[PDB]
């Protein structure tokens, strides 16, 4: 049982990660600044969907502010102390949960608009103004209490790596399963169920033009989940590598680690496609 | 970061069945932000295998110093 | 027999100058009825060098368990 | 600063050692049995020297009784426990010191016989009757008290070896230097002093026929010291290998250990050359 | 034209050399001391050969009194 021997000097990751990080950072700051300037300050929003997209762009701006810290931690190692490490980690976590909670809220708003198109207009206004904050931002912040506590910087062999440190592997397994569940399963089930209800209730219409606005929402949700799917598959396979199931692979475990790093670099392209869907229609 | 990948220790397969006679060189790995990793090279197979920190043989070998 | 052919110590290079930063995974050899031979590999020179069983850094590394 | 490079080999040693032990044991027990039966039981001694040679043959028989235990220790693993290990060690140490004290007493007796040939006959008989025991057995038995204490059986890799075990290397260095001192330097200096005085006083005589007693004596003493010289040289080289003087030699130290074993086996030919000289003239 | 390939070894040589030096030094010291004491100090020479052998033994004693320096040079560092 060779334990890990986790030293493989993966040089292509250290040159590929900051390029993707800088590209996503530049397009994120440009697009999210444009969206917040147009639809948040000049009050150019028309429909009820654009308020949730404004919240998504706010969380997108928050994540792409701290993306160059991740680029610096990718090619160099961390020099900014523990407070910046805690802030970057907590900002990444609230953005990651908040984006999928926004998308679940847009899917529920589309379910309320398509099915109950006669008597559901004042619940939609309440859902867009008041209860939305305790819907997305309050459960995203309460899911970052272990992110507030256990994120620190170690005393390394002059790298000083910034990462969340757990007392034992049981906490790592539990929080990886919780992250997989809250990030993929329940919002995915809610979105799939309400969209199945939308599709089942749309066949009774005589080819109406009310589904023209439905295309942008399903394109955004499908692109988000297609961006986040291989990272979730890789971390589920790594979590099953933990608790002694596929234990016979060690170089396989290192390949899973490289796959997680590459797919997590590619999973930040969900920041790209929120203002691109406003660049097109 | 809900996932964690950079600090991942070699604390894998902490076996509790290790022979003190077959334990040749119990190499105590010195790493920070990690547990008491004690990889011991066996004598029968000449392969490194992890040993738990609560093992009586490892405790006696540590207390012999 | 005041010669002692067999049963020889690796009890030789009791060097006080031990660098805990350059120290790699130390190997505590399982020699029964001897001194605690702690042969600690050095990461700076990639060579195995003995360490005396009285160094503060080695004592802290052994007690960090 | 490399500790040991522990390496065993001894493929030729483990079979060459008990062969030499077997021939030396066989001819030693045969010759010492004939010497004890002829010159000790029948009281057939004519000259004065033969009583010292009787004491040397008694110590020789004591050592060659336990020589097959060393042969079993060489080819096989020690199975005789700790009491027999202690007995073998004390017999070996008392024989090794006793024989060189016999040779010192023989040189002193020859100095008394050659130089003071007129007035020294009563101190010769007293020296060889009553003072001989307190000169060659009492000081020999006080030099094996650490051999009584520190000899036991330890636990190697299922080996159960028999050796003297010391708390630290300083005791080993001190006892090796003491063994070198008592075994070589002072009795060799005494033997050289009496032989130099004998040779200087022999030139005044007109080529007297007393050299027949001297011839076997100097042949026995020179053969004893020629057998014990390379072992003492190897022990001195190993003792200077300790205390970090020639500490660059690790494989050289292994070669020193191999040569120490080889000329420790070859140094046991000092046993059989005492009755071999009785077989010749 | 490789320059030297200077390689040390001398594992058997460094212990075999002081051994042979020690036996030769010891028997040379003993023999030359007895020869000088018998035929040089007491003048017990008979033939004309022994004076030349006395000179040879004098040079021999001069060499073997410095032979242990060669032994120490062979085993260890020069001091």
């Amino acid at each position: 049982k060779e334990p890990c021997f986790r030293e493989e000097n993966a040089n292509f990751n250290k040159i590929f990660l900051p390029t993707i990080y800088s590209i996503i950072f530049l397009t994120g700051i440009v697009g999210n600044g444009l969206v917040i300037l147009v639809m948040g300050y000049q009050k150019k929003l028309r429909s009820m969907t654009d308020k949730y997209r404004l919240h998504l762009s706010v969380a997108d701006l928050l994540f792409v502010i701290t993306l160059p810290f991740w680029a610096v931690d990718a090619v160099a190692n961390w020099y900014f102390g523990n407070f910046l490490c805690k802030a970057v980690h907590v900002i990444y976590t609230v953005n990651l949960y908040s984006s999928v909670l926004i998308l679940a809220f847009i899917s529920l708003d589309r379910y309320l608009a398509i099915v109950h198109a006669t008597n559901s207009q004042r619940p939609r206004k309440l859902l867009a103004e008041k209860v939305v904050y305790v819907g997305v931002w309050i459960p995203a912040l309460l899911l970052t209490i272990p992110d507030f506590i256990f994120a620190n910087v170690s005393e390394a062999d002059d790298r000083y790596i910034c990462d969340r440190f757990y007392p034992n592997d049981l906490w790592v397994v539990v929080f990886q399963f919780q992250h997989i569940m809250v990030g993929l399963i329940l919002p995915g089930i809610v979105i799939l169920s309400c969209y199945c209800i939308i599709i089942s209730k749309l066949s009774h219409s005589k080819g109406h033009q009310k589904r023209k606005a439905l295309k942008t929402t399903v394109i955004l949700i499908l692109a988000f989940f297609a961006c986040w799917l291989p990272y979730y598959i890789g971390i589920s396979i790594d979590s099953f590598i933990l608790l002694e199931i596929i234990k016979q692979g060690c170089e396989f475990e290192n390949t899973v680690h490289k796959w997680i790093s590459i797919t997590e670099a590619l999973a930040f392209f969900h920041c790209c496609l929120n203002p691109i869907l406003y660049a097109f229609l | 970061k809900p996932v964690s990948l950079s600090y991942r220790c070699p604390c894998r397969f902490f076996e509790s069945h290790v022979a003190r006679a077959n334990v040749k060189h119990l190499k105590i790995l010195n790493t920070p932000n990690c547990a008491l990793q004690i990889v011991a090279r066996l004598k029968n197979n000449n392969r490194q295998v992890c040993i738990d920190p609560k093992l009586k043989w490892i405790q006696e070998y540590l207390e012999k110093a």
